[PDB]
């Protein structure tokens, strides 16, 4: 039949066409992958073949989807996609926090790190920590498990079921979020409260004393002195026990047709 | 239509006006697909920026 | 029924339960027919159902 | 094929599609609230507006994306006959009722009613309003009347409860400040002793999961 | 033109001679019955082969120009 | 191994038996691969190493289009003798009619002319059918009263059954007194 | 041309030749590492895009010219080579395989691996054995599957070189942080200070040199 | 397994059993995977791995297509004595009218 | 059965357990095949099955 | 080594005997690599360095 | 689509002059209706954005 190999094509550009929606949010949301990073003639391309890499049904017979609302199909595709790119952006936030509530003890409240692609306000130690983790994230071959999740969420559940994030736990997000952060920071507060009322006690005998002014001279050299101690489980405290991990789809989605 | 009825009909001027009327139809939806999901893609990426 | 069998899609979202007993499965078939409203046709090979 | 027009109809909203969240949405609320009270306690960037304009959005769906797609529905009804522009102006503004009744629940009566006027009376001779009967009326007020009422009507409630939000925050500042001076303990800045306070206690309390329920049963039953 | 790669002028002599033959008694009604022939038919040989020509070169401008 | 190539490679003038030959005599031949099937036939299968099957395929494709332009068609004059009658036509005038009796040569050529398939048999091997072939309608026969002769032109063949012909036809005639 | 269809498929594929360009090349990874650099030394605007995709992709020549020649002498080549369908799919196909073995030289096996199985269930079914290739030689993997595996094999690599860079500059800005509290102006905005130190740093190491060197130096022995 | 292959093939000018023939003399022949159909007819089906299958398809069409260079209706010359009448026409000229008998 | 078999790509979802004995593969061909929902065919040269 | 090269050449008016004795008396032919054949016709294969 | 399907209408001069007419006077309505719509929502987008 003489057509089919010019329709057999266009199966397979409204395919992909359909799976940007899905995978392209992604790529707004994780560090190595914004247009920060990866930008012009590039980023379609690369976009685009991972889609088609990851679509679970033959690209060679038709699509299913030729008899619905065009519309209200985008719109739950990319409310997914921005579900799964916070998933996997879970542990690269925690250590964002972490160097925030760091660079805030330790004065320096005015700091000069940039960042314009994500539009988020930015600090050294934020910045320094935040990319750090991402190349032990890569190094431990986690870019495997990005796209295992990926194709997993076609399998587990489908376009054309109505595919739709559990409300629930999106309800607990922030608040897990927010608990990993505070409970990996505590060891800092703590040492850094501490010697600021080392010096205010030390005050009462020499009232004259600016304790203050001396406690800013001393608090960015303890805070790195102890980081320093504590720093290499930050390895494997990221590269695994805050990772994302594909079994977890269970429990975050369900279909609702 | 996989080896049912014949091949290769780019001659007979009944059918040949049938096929151009799918052959646009076709190129025209999938062209328009394309454009949504960019649109859509973009509102959100405005959206979370702002 | 001696004859394989295929189910239209419209058919398969109905559900069924209960004990049955397959004699005379024929006429089984047909009463069945007209209480849960399909319809089903046998060209000599095959047994097809219908909503 | 289809019809030309309403194909530009299709393409041209969805280039609006943004504004329109952005200005005739719950994600007005939710966006404010979240940083608001991140303001309160004392700590910037923390969370960052990548997780709070996130959740916002994704909260927003839930409400909204219902009534769309009962729109669509209503739209795409293979039973319906038409005779004149008439007849099909009223069938395609039936349609849109699902969103008024939406917009005319969340936002004033009074301020709808008075850009109801201020869209006509510089046209208008005469003082008397009743020249309608009000069951139309009240009924029918247009989509951009709602439109900038309600948008200021949900600042107004974002700002009512943030209020309440704020106050123990301060409490806590007090009791921090009056505890430094009692100790005598006086050359110390309280801000450096209270901000990890806050923070622990609003987390050891899920201030967060609290505040996404409160704010979600004004709009839906989760279950 | 060879498609690389790929495995896999009588007439004219033959209408020369028959003139050649013609010229020298232009009265002979079995040279004339002949030559009537012979010319017939190179005729209609050249016009065959320069339509063909031209169609092939029309259809490789019509590719090209659907492209440029 | 992987690599092994193979294909079907088809004739029209030269033979299997024919081909090995060449391969003999240029050195080529290779036992392990030889080409698999009828001698008879102009069609073979052959299978290898890539070199092996890209040189074979090729000779034997240019090989064919050479002999191409050779003809075997090698025409065969026959001079045959008649022993027992006149080689011409001849005319007796009735009364009655003008009447005219066709010699032998008119007689075959009258039937003959205009056949356009082969010449089988008379009653009362791709190199051979391709000559077997030959049409019915070129032989030619030419009367030559000086010794009261036929010339024929044909094949081998057309020949041998002209002859079985002509001897089939000329017959003794007798002789009859009427008082 | 000698073939018509012969010519159709060459302006198909001068066609699409971008795209395969900025996918299966390194220039998506100089034009990253270039990036990185100017997002370092924390500028904005300069040097500009069109300046640094420049050199880029006259970098990316040297590298890839080689096998672009040899693919064009390849099929250019006038001896005569086949006959028939199935010796001119070998031939075509014969033909791309030195791309191949260049986009399986630089991709990562764990992807390359990934990419292949995913497409076997989806053509004969989940149920067909999960190959497992752990000790492998890939059979001359689809190029529809080795393709994008080599993309993210690239975007890896160039972040990771990226990350490297950053740490003398990180180390700059948080001294002079430091400094400044030390000595109480809590009001001044570092980067004004710590941005020339930034760019003397760079020009003393003298980068661009190194680093163009470096880069250049991973594609051949 | 999965990859057997199974072809349609029709003759015109070659019969099944002068292809059985061919593939015997070969050594190519396989009796596990015999060609099916009928002896006198040109309509055959055959099923098994790509090889077999591929080049049995590839012989049969040019040994089909070969044969059209072949002329099998032999004409044959018979001679046939009359007994009872003479060959030729005859002209009776009676004295009124001319009649002819063929 | 002393023969190949074929089976497609939507059959092969199905699945079974249990002892079988393959005193007549024929007879169990055909019952299982009414049971499961299944057609088969026999070219002469192999066996396939669809479902 | 790996660059040997090789080709099928046939010629209508000249033999290969005929064209050896060229080879000899330019002073090219090469006793290493000599052209594989039959005398009489004019078809031949030869295969070495690319000159 | 009726002035052409009807066989006295597509082959009268007559006829066919008006047809051409109809033609040309739909194609720009239509387009001039896109283009202000276009312009329409270009400015909304151009102000909020700034
Ligand atoms: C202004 C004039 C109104 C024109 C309406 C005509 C549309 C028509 O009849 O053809 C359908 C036509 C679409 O063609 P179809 O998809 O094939 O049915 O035009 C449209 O694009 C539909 C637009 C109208 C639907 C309004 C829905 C508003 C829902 C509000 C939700 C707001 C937040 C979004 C949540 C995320
Ligand atoms: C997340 C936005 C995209 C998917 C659309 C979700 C529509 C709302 C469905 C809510 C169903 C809630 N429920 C089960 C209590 O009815």
């Amino acid at each position: 039949m003489f057509y089919a190999l010019y329709f057999e094509i266009h199966h397979l550009v409204a395919s992909a066409a359909l799976g940007f929606a899905r995978v392209a949010p992604i790529f707004f949301f994780l560090p190595f992958l914004n247009s920060g990073v990866l930008s012009g003639a590039p980023r379609n391309a690369i976009i685009i073949l991972v889609a088609l890499g990851v679509w679970p049904h033959a690209l060679n017979e038709a699509p299913p989807f030729l008899s619905v609302a065009m519309i209200p199909l985008v719109l739950q595709e990319a409310a997914v996609g921005v579900m799964l790119g916070c998933l996997l952006s879970w542990p690269f936030w925690v250590m964002h926090a972490l160097g925030c509530i760091i660079d805030n003890q330790r004065g320096a409240t005015l700091s000069s790190s940039i960042d314009p692609a994500n539009g988020i306000d930015t600090s050294e130690m934020a910045n320094f920590l935040n990319m750090f983790a991402a190349v032990v994230y890569l190094q431990n071959g986690g870019l495997v498990t990005m796209v295992d999740v990926l194709n997993k969420s076609y399998q587990l559940c489908d376009p054309m079921n109505e595919c739709t994030p559990s409300l629930p736990p999106l309800l607990t997000f922030i608040n897990q979020v927010a608990q990993n952060a505070l409970v990996l920071a505590s060891p800092v507060v703590l040492v850094l409260l501490l010697s600021e009322v080392f010096l205010g006690l030390l005050s009462r005998f020499a009232p004259q004393m600016n304790a203050f002014a001396i406690s800013l001279t001393v608090k960015s050299g303890i805070a790195v002195l102890i980081m320093l101690l504590y720093f290499s489980p930050v390895l494997p405290d990221n590269v695994l026990r805050l990772s994302f991990q594909a079994t977890g789809l269970s429990s975050w989605f369900y279909e609702r047709g | 239509t996989n080896r049912i009825e014949d091949p290769n009909l780019v001659t007979d001027p009944k059918e040949l006006a049938i096929s151009q009327e799918m052959i646009s139809d076709y190129n025209l939806y999938v062209s328009m697909v394309s454009t949504l999901t960019r649109k859509g893609v973009g509102a959100v990426e405005t959206l979370l920026r702002s | 029924l001696k004859e394989p069998v295929i189910v239209s899609k419209m058919a398969a979202r109905k559900k069924i339960t209960g004990n049955f007993e397959f004699h005379d499965p024929n006429a089984l078939l047909e009463k069945l027919s007209l209480q849960l409203g399909l319809i089903w046709y046998f060209d000599g090979q095959a047994i097809y159902i219908y909503d | 094929m289809g019809n030309d027009i309403s194909l530009i109809a299709l393409l041209a909203f969805s280039t609006l599609l943004p504004f329109i969240i952005a200005s005739g949405t719950c994600f007005v609320k939710f966006s404010i609230v979240f940083v608001m009270v991140r303001n309160a306690l004392g700590l910037q960037q923390i969370p960052s507006n990548m997780t709070l304009n996130g959740v916002a959005l994704l909260l927003s769906m839930f409400v909204m994306w219902p009534i769309m797609h009962d729109a669509y529905v209503y739209f795409e009804d293979e039973d319906v006959t038409f005779n004149d522009i008439s007849s099909l102006s009223k069938h395609v503004d039936e349609g849109l009722d699902g969103y008024r009744d939406y917009l005319i629940k969340y936002s004033d009566r009074e301020l709808v009613q008075f850009f109801e006027n201020a869209q006509l009376k510089r046209q208008y001779g005469e003082e008397t309003e009743t020249v309608k009967r009000d069951k139309d009326e009240i009924e029918k007020p247009s989509i951009f009347a709602l439109l900038p009422a309600y948008a200021l009507s949900e600042i107004k409630s974002a700002f009512k409860i943030g209020f309440y939000l704020y106050l123990p925050f301060v409490v806590v500042d007090l009791v921090v400040s009056s505890v430094l001076l009692a100790l005598g303990m006086m050359m110390m800045s309280p801000v450096t002793i209270s901000t990890p306070i806050k923070l622990v206690l609003f987390v050891a309390l899920d201030g967060w999961t609290l505040l996404s329920k409160g704010l979600i049963l004004q709009y839906m039953d989760i279950a | 033109t060879p498609w690389s790669g790929y495995l896999d002028d009588n007439l004219q002599t033959q209408v020369t001679e028959a003139l050649d033959k013609l010229a020298a008694k232009p009265s002979d009604p079995a040279l004339l019955a002949a030559y009537q022939s012979k010319l017939s038919e190179y005729n209609l040989y050249r016009n065959a082969q320069s339509n063909t020509v031209k169609v092939f070169k029309d259809i490789d401008a019509a590719i090209i120009q659907n492209f440029r | 191994a992987s690599e092994m190539r193979n294909a079907v490679v088809s004739l029209r003038n030269v033979s299997l038996n024919e081909f090995n030959n060449f391969l003999k005599r240029s050195g080529l031949y290779n036992k392990n691969y030889p080409l698999r099937g009828d001698n008879r036939k102009g069609t073979f299968y052959v299978s290898g190493p890539p070199v092996y099957v890209d040189m074979v395929v090729n000779a034997a494709t240019m090989m064919d289009k050479q002999n191409d332009g050779i003809e075997l068609g090698r025409q065969k004059i026959g001079v045959m003798r008649l022993n027992n009658t006149f080689v011409g036509d001849r005319t007796y005038n009735l009364r009655d009619q003008k009447m005219v009796i066709p010699g032998i040569a008119t007689a075959i050529e009258r039937l003959l002319q205009g056949e356009e398939q082969p010449l089988g048999n008379i009653v009362s091997s791709l190199q051979e059918a391709l000559k077997q072939n030959a049409a019915a309608g070129n032989i030619k026969i030419v009367a030559y009263p000086d010794t009261n002769s036929l010339l024929v032109k044909g094949t081998a063949e057309q020949v041998h059954f002209i002859e079985m012909l002509v001897k089939a036809l000329d017959v003794a005639k007798r002789h009859v007194e009427l008082s």
